[PDB]
């Protein structure tokens, strides 16, 4: 209860959903011998989908007024009231392989302008040195903030312009 | 040496049995443009309204109603035959106008006697805004 | 048609209209005095761009009278 | 012997050494990339063999070999249907029960929820319902077993493995000479001979001693594990005549001429097989003998290395008339130092075959239990449809780029294509003409009744209770070829499909086949048909006639096939290229089919599909097509809105799919218009922009970023347009007719 | 095969190698953890 | 009446006149370049402005340079 | 209630897609950078790639997460 | 339902400004055209050169937001 919500683990018509889901699995079972593998497959979908339920009240995810698991993406909220894992921890577990992205195909266009044609090593990828500057830019952010210091992140006013 | 030749329409025209693509009644009241050429032998060009005709040894005497289907005739002619046409220009009340090689030699080629028009002693960013080219009696390009 | 299909297919198209304008027993008679020219490159814009959103503006105008007004 | 074996031994070292540089090809791209339009032009100018080089037998040689490439590829794809027919499908519970199993084929993993596209079809079986129709192939080829399957799939990735044998033998270490691929006399005696002749007369070998025993003891009805192997009837002459009686008598009809005694497992009957709705097999059988006959007599045409037979140059060159000319002289010296010439004809009619085939197969249903399933009559149709459609275009694409290319002006003088040039305004004007005037009064007809009926005068409506527009001619067929069996054709059975009239087939309690009564609602329809096909063919025969010159451009072939323009002097010279026409095309051939579907789709439902009670048999949409496709509302309604609730509302099922590529489809369609209207120099300033802040962090990438040509624009355009397009007729079509039907 | 090592450095087939690297690493992470909307412990 | 200004970074590669299928540009002596050539443009009347002059000048921001004016019957490019 | 709100917005968004269009007549027909030396006005065409690049950015980190949420949903 | 459809407008929003912000901003000139201001507001093309140049005038870089605007409205 943040925003006019409730506890998934709370709520009735989650609950209410999760037993709809269940019937039409069952019901979808019902065609079926008990040895059978499309009897199998109905089973074990069951035990993932039991389990979803189980796994998303467990976290304490907010239901409203559909029954479904409702997001909280504030600071503040989400730190003060125990829901940082819903936004708050994949934005910073994103951000991290994003950048890391970004800087492992920085580091490999930085290090092949300086060559006879880097065209030739887009095309081709060095893969030897771009393997290399893939292992090695897992503490990006660590050698971002030491390049953001200098000035050597940003390139100055050497770049191209029209009519200023 | 060389001064503004003339025509006879007397010169044959090549051998071709005739497109839609031709002249229209634009012909007929505004221009049309005639082209000669002396051909060596006799082989078989495309007419550029579509088809093919055969052109006959000596002068060849053809009509359309552009200035690009007379020139795109030539360039057909003079890249892969290596003859020397030129085109006129027919009014319809009898006026004829010399046009293609128009001081004698083509125009690729420097004739140091032809006056050089249109050109601006500047730099193509050295043109000036259009605020101040504004209120020229007509709308007028800053390069004026 | 304005927008997908441009000024060219349509010049040549017209410059058969042409022909069959001017060589037709009967309607030599008639000729036109404007030439018959294909829609310029930037009135094909303007033209393909009011019939796209006066076909937009009363679509949904349509859509929008008569569902509130339909059942209510 | 001027027919003969020539090659040449290794023209061409295997070697990756080639692979290590993109762009090899051509002299324009092998000095790598500066700019992003290297790697359109890579994949744009691959296969453009004869831009390569100027040698034309290096360019046959090329295009000999990836044939095989291309037929390699259809190895592996049909073995792929075998081996997915064999190892995850119901062929085994779907021969003993083919009325309510349903054909699965294709089974997905259960990882994200995914598996509820496993829908239950049937017959101790979930996986996604197949409609491509293969397991009704398979009764017809008399499978009955997933061993043969199996068996046959790994026969087709040897095969595959063959074919990717033979085109790089035929390339890299035995490539044909130039005159090799000129002898289109010894082509066609062999292609109409040993391909079509001996291959339907093989196939109905394979009718005659494979197929017909075994679809007699399924519809007499005999467990398929209980049939005996098609072996054992070969080997056994005594099985054989158990069931066609006149297998004793051996050959000795055929050779001493006593061919009426072979009535028994070649037949005339027609009309369909009522146990099972298809066409009868024995009919069939009969056909291939007859048709391989016919082949192989006409593959012993033309003349090769002995004075018998006919030559193409003196076939074509006597032709001649008081009209044309010349007449065909030249035409033999072009289709013979000239693939892209071979290719327009051959794209045409093979387009056009693909359409016969969609039109003859739901009429005359050829495979068991193939009716009745909705959903493969719907699909086989329209996927047939469309592959024509796209091959019809093609033909109007490479014969364009034969007048742009390989046209020779010498050598053409006064035939035949000399003069369709001198009056190609007499051409367009005249099809300009009659596509104006199929656009009136047939679309005008629409207008009509949708006018007057929102004007409530549906008495003033263009239906059946009011002014009647009967298709007067297409009626007096039907009533002529339904009486064809009387005195006609008197030693038919039945009529050669039931369309034409007569009786309903009941298989499972569903229509197989009823007949069609054409209205004035099938009258407008079918003008429909002829308006869009004559403005797609004044499109690409426009840009055919029109490739080389005009009154607009006169130099247009030296500016090539696919240029975008002339720039905007003149008025503006968009789109005048012969790339651009055939570009145009595709719109109205998407156009043109898209009604052709729709009117199969809801013609069908109306009047042809449908569960049948013997009391008073409904149809799947009520009946409802002549009282409704009179107006545009009518195909808005009941045709784009009421039988879209099955399209719309399929989640949680296994239609679920076709629902999201419904909404998938409206986005690449409408993606592509992004493309179709925007142009290049928009983009191109977008991209300094974002060039500028990649500078500004120094990731300024060394293939420099450029906007997509003009041309590129308008076939990524195009391209996005289709697959946005078909795909969500598809998904429409399919998830419509697995439900109800 | 030098040369061939090339070709498979190229700009498709490295992506379409890491592509197969990238959602063969995903689908095997969602099969042998079912359905992860929050980040649990 | 198409107006076509060229400029003085022209170099006299007279690549303009022969790609100008209407004859609007011919070549005339200037003594700023090493071909001692400029071009000019004498017969804009008869220019339609279909740009292939500009499409084929080598010199970065070009040196030749046609401005779409009013369009006459031979600026439309019409055999009507 | 319909029709007064979706006419007062297609007309405002009209009214709105015109300023920026005669916006961009004011730097062709009047704008004047020796009247306009170093002002707020030449700073927008200064840093104009800055302006680009960066609703180029907005828009493209808005679409990828707002179709993409709704595509997963 | 309200989140993603606010986030749609806020993409629609500044997808029709950066078309607009950039038609005003580079009606002078690009590198692509970097005298566009001689031609004036609206004019079809440079042509087929530079690599081709359809809708590069500021009036085609308004046009576009007319389709990105009936959107977003
Ligand atoms: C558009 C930005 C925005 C808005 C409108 C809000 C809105 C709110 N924040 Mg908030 N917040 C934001 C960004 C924002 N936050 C960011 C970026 C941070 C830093 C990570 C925080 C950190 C933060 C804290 C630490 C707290 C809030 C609190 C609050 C609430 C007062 C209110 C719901 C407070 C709250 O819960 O209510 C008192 C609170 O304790 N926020
Ligand atoms: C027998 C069939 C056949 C054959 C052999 C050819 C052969 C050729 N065509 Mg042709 N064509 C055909 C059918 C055929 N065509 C048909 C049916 C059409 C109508 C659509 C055309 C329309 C056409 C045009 C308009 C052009 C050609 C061109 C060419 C030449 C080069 C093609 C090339 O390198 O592209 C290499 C291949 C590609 C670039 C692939 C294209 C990507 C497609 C469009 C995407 C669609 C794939 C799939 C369906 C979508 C799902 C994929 C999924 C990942 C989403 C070559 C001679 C070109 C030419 O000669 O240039 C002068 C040319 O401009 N053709
Ligand atoms: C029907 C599918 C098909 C087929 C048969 C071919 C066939 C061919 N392509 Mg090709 N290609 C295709 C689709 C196809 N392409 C598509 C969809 C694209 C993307 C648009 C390309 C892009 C492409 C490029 C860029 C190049 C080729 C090349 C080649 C030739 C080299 C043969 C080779 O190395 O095979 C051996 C390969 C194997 C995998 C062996 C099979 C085991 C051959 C004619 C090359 C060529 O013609 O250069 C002269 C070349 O450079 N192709
Ligand atoms: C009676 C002999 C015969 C037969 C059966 C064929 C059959 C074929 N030819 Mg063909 N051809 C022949 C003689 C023959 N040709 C002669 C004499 C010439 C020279 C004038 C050519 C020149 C020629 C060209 C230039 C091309 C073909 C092509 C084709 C294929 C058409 C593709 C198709 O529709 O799929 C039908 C597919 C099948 C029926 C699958 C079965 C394939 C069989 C096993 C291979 C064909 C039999 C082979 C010719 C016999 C030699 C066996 C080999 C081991 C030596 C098809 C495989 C086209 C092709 O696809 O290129 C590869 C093509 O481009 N042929
Ligand atoms: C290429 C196709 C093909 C092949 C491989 C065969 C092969 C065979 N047929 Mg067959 N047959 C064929 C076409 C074919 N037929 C056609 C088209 C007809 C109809 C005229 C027949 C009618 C026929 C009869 C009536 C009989 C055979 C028989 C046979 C078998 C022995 C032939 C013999 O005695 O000498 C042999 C397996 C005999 C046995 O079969 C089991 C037999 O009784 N055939
Ligand atoms: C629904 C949209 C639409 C419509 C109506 C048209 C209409 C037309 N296209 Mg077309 N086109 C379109 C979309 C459309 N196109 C698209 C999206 C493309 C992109 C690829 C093209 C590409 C294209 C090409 C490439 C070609 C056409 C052609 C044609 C013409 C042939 C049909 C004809 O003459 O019928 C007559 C007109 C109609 C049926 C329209 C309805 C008019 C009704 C029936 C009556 C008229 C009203 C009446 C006079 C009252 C007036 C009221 C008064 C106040 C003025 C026609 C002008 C072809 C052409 O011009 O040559 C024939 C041609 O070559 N178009
Ligand atoms: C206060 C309002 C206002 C004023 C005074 C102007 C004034 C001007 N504008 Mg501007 N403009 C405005 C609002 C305004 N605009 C808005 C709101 C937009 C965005 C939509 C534009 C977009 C715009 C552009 C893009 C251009 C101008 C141009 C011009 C100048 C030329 C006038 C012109 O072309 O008219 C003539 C107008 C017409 C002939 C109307 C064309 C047809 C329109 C779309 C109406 C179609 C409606 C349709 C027929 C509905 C009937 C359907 C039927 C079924 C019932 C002039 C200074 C031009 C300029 O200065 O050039 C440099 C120019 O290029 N304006
Ligand atoms: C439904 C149609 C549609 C769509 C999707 C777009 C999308 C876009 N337009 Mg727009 N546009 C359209 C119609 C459309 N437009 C029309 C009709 C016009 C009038 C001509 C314009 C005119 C226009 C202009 C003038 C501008 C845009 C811009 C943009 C971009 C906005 C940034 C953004 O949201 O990025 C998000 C993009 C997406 C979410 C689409 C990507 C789809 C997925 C994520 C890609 C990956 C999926 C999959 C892996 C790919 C499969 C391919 C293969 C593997 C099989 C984006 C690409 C602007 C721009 O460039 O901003 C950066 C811009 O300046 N457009
Ligand atoms: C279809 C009616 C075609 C008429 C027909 O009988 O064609 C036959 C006639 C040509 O007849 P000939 O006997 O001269 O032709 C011998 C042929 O082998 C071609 O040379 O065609 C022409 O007169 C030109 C056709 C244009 C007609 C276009 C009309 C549409
Ligand atoms: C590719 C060459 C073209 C010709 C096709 C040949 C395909 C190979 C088929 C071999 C299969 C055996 O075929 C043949 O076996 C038996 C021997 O005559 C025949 O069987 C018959 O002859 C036996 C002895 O005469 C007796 O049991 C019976 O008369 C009867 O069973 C079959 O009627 C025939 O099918
Ligand atoms: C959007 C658009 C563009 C911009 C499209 C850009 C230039 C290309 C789109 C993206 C391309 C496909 C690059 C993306 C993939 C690259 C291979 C980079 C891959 C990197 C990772 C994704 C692996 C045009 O260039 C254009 C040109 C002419 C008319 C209309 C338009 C048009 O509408």
């Amino acid at each position: 209860d943040i925003a006019g919500l409730t506890p998934c683990s709370e709520s009735k018509a989650y609950a209410k959903l999760e037993k709809k889901e269940l019937k039409t699995l069952e019901k979808r079972l019902k065609q079926y011998e008990a040895d059978s593998a499309p009897a199998v497959a109905l089973k074990a979908t069951m035990e993932r989908t039991k389990a979803r339920f189980a796994n998303y009240a467990k976290a304490g995810l907010l239901c409203g007024n559909d029954g479904l698991p409702h997001l909280i993406a504030d600071p503040g909220l989400a730190l003060k009231y125990g829901h940082a894992g819903e936004v708050f921890i994949p934005t910073f577990g994103f951000l991290y392989v994003a950048g890391y992205i970004g800087y492992v195909g920085r580091q490999y266009l930085i290090a092949v302008k300086g060559e006879a044609k880097p065209t030739d090593k887009e095309i081709i990828i060095d893969v030897p040195l771009a393997t290399k500057l893939a292992w090695q830019g897992a503490g990006w952010p660590l050698a971002a903030v030491q390049e953001l210091q200098r000035g050597t992140l940003l390139e100055k006013e050497e770049n191209i312009t029209v009519s200023p | 040496a060389w001064t503004v030749p003339t025509l006879n329409p007397d010169t044959p025209s090549p051998i071709f049995g005739g497109s839609t693509g031709g002249l229209l009644r634009k012909a007929q009241t505004e221009e049309f443009y005639v082209i000669t050429w002396e051909a060596k032998k006799e082989q078989i060009f495309e007419m550029p309204t579509g088809g093919a005709a055969i052109m006959r040894q000596g002068p060849n005497l053809l009509k359309f109603g552009k200035k690009e289907q007379c020139l795109a005739l030539t360039t057909q002619l003079r890249n892969k035959f290596k003859l020397t046409p030129c085109f006129y220009r027919v009014f319809p009340d009898g006026k004829v106008q010399y046009l293609h090689p128009a001081d004698g030699v083509y125009p690729e080629k420097v004739n140091a006697g032809r006056v050089g028009a249109n050109q601006n002693m500047r730099r193509i960013g050295q043109n000036v805004n259009p605020i101040k080219v504004k209120f020229s009696g007509r709308m007028m390009s800053p390069a004026e | 048609m304005f927008l997908i299909s441009w000024r060219g297919y349509w010049q040549e198209l017209i410059e058969t209209l042409v022909w069959a304008h001017e060589k037709t027993p009967l309607a030599n008679l008639v000729y036109w005095k404007d030439k018959p020219v294909a829609l310029s490159i930037v009135q094909a814009r303007l033209v393909g761009l009011a019939h796209f959103s006066v076909g937009y503006i009363f679509t949904y105008a349509a859509f929008l009278i008569a569902s509130t007004s339909g059942r209510f | 012997k001027k027919v003969k074996i020539a090659v040449d031994r290794n023209p061409v070292e295997t070697s990756f050494e080639k692979w290590a540089k993109p762009g090899h090809f051509s002299r324009t791209l092998s000095k790598g990339p500066n700019t992003t339009t290297w790697i359109w032009n890579l994949h744009a100018d691959a296969h453009d063999f004869d831009s390569h080089t100027s040698d034309l037998e290096e360019i046959s040689r090329k295009v000999f070999s990836a044939h095989f490439g291309q037929l390699g590829i259809i190895f592996i794809w049909l073995s792929g249907m075998y081996f997915h027919g064999a190892r995850f499908s119901n062929y085994e519970a779907w021969l003993s029960d083919p009325t309510h199993i349903k054909p699965s084929a294709q089974v997905v993993w259960p990882i994200v929820g995914q598996e509820i596209l496993n829908g239950d079809v049937g017959g101790g079986f979930q996986g996604i319902q197949i409609t491509s129709g293969f397991f009704q192939l398979w009764r017809a080829s008399g499978i009955t077993s997933e061993l043969q399957l199996y068996t046959t799939a790994i026969g087709g990735l040897v095969m595959a493995a063959a074919m990717f044998f033979a085109g790089w033998f035929h390339y890299h270490k035995a490539a044909p000479k130039l005159e090799w691929f000129q002898n289109v006399e010894s082509m066609l005696n062999h292609h109409l001979g040993g391909l079509l002749g001996l291959g339907s007369l093989a196939w109905a070998g394979h009718q005659i001693h494979v197929s017909l025993p075994v679809n007699k003891l399924l519809d007499a009805g005999v467990d398929p594990k209980e049939i005996p192997l098609p072996h054992d009837l070969l080997l056994n002459r005594a099985i054989m005549a158990d069931l066609y009686p006149s297998f004793a008598k051996g050959i000795a009809p055929f050779f001493t001429l006593n061919w009426s005694e072979y009535s028994d497992f070649l037949t005339f009957k027609g009309g369909l097989n009522p146990v099972t709705g298809g066409l009868w097999l024995s009919d069939t059988a009969h056909h291939h003998v007859a048709i391989a006959v016919l082949f192989l007599v006409a593959g012993h045409m033309y003349r090769t290395n002995w004075g018998i037979g006919h030559s193409m140059k003196e076939i074509l060159e006597a032709h001649r008339g008081p009209f044309t000319g010349e007449g065909h002289v030249g035409l033999y010296e072009i289709l013979t130092t000239s693939w892209h010439a071979q290719l327009a004809i051959n794209l045409a009619l093979f387009g056009s075959l693909s359409i016969i085939v969609a039109h003859h197969m739901y009429a005359m249903p050829p495979y068991p239990y193939l009716a009745t399933d909705y959903g493969t009559q719907l699909s086989l149709f329209t996927h047939h449809t469309w592959i024509g459609g796209f091959c019809i275009v093609g033909a109007g694409a490479h014969a364009a780029i034969f007048m742009v290319r390989d046209y020779d002006p010498t050598n053409n003088y006064n035939n035949l294509l000399d003069r369709v040039i001198r009056h190609r305004d007499a051409i367009i004007s005249h099809l300009n003409w009659v596509c104006i005037f199929l656009g009136f009064h047939s679309f005008g007809l629409y207008i009509h009744n949708d006018t007057m009926s929102a004007l409530g005068r549906p008495q003033d409506m263009f239906s059946d209770t009011a002014i009647q527009l009967q298709p007067v001619f297409a009626q007096w067929i039907q009533n002529t070829h339904f009486l064809a069996p009387q005195l006609t054709a008197p030693n038919a059975l039945a009529a050669t499909s039931l369309t034409w009239g007569g009786d309903l087939v009941a298989v499972g309690g569903k229509v197989a086949m009823m007949p069609i009564s054409l209205g004035t609602s099938d009258f407008m329809v079918h003008h429909i048909h002829a308006f869009t096909i004559h403005v797609t063919v004044l499109i690409l025969l426009k840009g055919v006639l029109f490739a080389r010159s005009s009154r607009l451009i006169p130099d247009k072939a030296n500016l090539g096939f696919r240029f975008p323009c002339d720039g905007p002097g003149r008025g503006g010279t968009c789109q005048v290229s012969a790339w651009d026409h055939v570009f145009l095309g595709l719109f109205w051939m998407y156009n043109s089919l898209s009604i052709v579907i729709f009117h199969f789709s809801w013609k069908m439902q109306s009047d042809v599909w449908g569960t049948v009670t013997a009391s008073g048999v409904s149809h799947i949409t009520g009946g409802n097509f002549a009282q409704s496709a009179n107006t545009i509302n009518g195909w808005l309604r009941d045709f784009l809105w009421a039988q879209s609730s099955q399209v719309i509302q399929s989640y949680g099922s296994a239609l679920s799919a076709y629902g999201l590529i419904f909404l998938g489809a409206h986005f690449v369609w409408a993606f592509s218009l992004m493309f179709l209207f925007s142009g290049r120099g928009y983009w191109q300033e977008l991209i300094e922009s974002i060039v500028w802040a990649h500078n500004k962090l120094k990731v300024a990438p060394a293939i420099q970023p450029r906007a997509l040509s003009i041309t590129q624009g308008r076939a990524v355009g195009v391209a996005h347009y289709l697959l946005g397009g078909i795909a969500t007729t598809w998904s429409f079509f399919l998830a419509r007719i697995i439900s109800v039907g | 095969m030098k040369d061939f090592t090339t070709y498979l450095s190229t700009a498709p087939v490295i992506a379409t190698i890491w592509f197969t690297f990238t959602a063969g690493l995903l689908i095997e992470i969602n099969r042998y953890f079912p359905d992860p909307l929050v980040f649990s412990f | 009446a198409h107006i076509v200004k060229i400029y003085d970074t022209c170099i006299g590669c007279t690549q303009c006149v022969r790609a100008c299928p209407l004859d609007v540009l011919e070549m005339v002596p200037w003594d700023g370049c090493k071909a001692s050539q400029m071009a000019s443009a004498p017969r804009t009347e008869d220019c339609v402005g279909c740009k292939r002059c500009e499409t084929a000048c080598p010199t970065d921001f070009l040196s030749v340079r046609v401005y779409l004016g009013s369009e006459s019957t031979r600026s439309m490019g019409l055999s009507y | 209630q319909a029709a007064l709100y979706t006419h007062h917005q297609y007309i405002a968004g009209f009214i709105m897609c015109g300023a920026f269009a005669h916006g961009a007549i004011f730097f062709i027909r009047d704008y004047d950078p020796e009247q306009n030396k170093g002002n707020v006005l030449a700073r927008m065409l200064d840093h104009k790639e800055a302006l680009i690049s960066h609703l180029s950015w907005v828009s493209l980190f808005l679409g990828f997460h707002t179709l993409g949420l709704y595509v997963h949903n | 339902g309200d989140f993603l459809v606010h986030h749609a407008i806020a993409l629609g929003l500044h997808t029709t400004t950066l078309i607009l912000v950039k038609g005003a901003l580079d009606a002078r000139g690009s590198k692509l055209m970097p005298d566009k201001k001689d031609f004036g507001y609206s004019f079809p093309c440079d042509g087929p050169g530079r690599g081709g140049t359809c809708d590069i005038s500021a009036y085609d870089a308004f046009y576009l937001a007319v389709f990105w605007m009936l959107n977003t409205i």
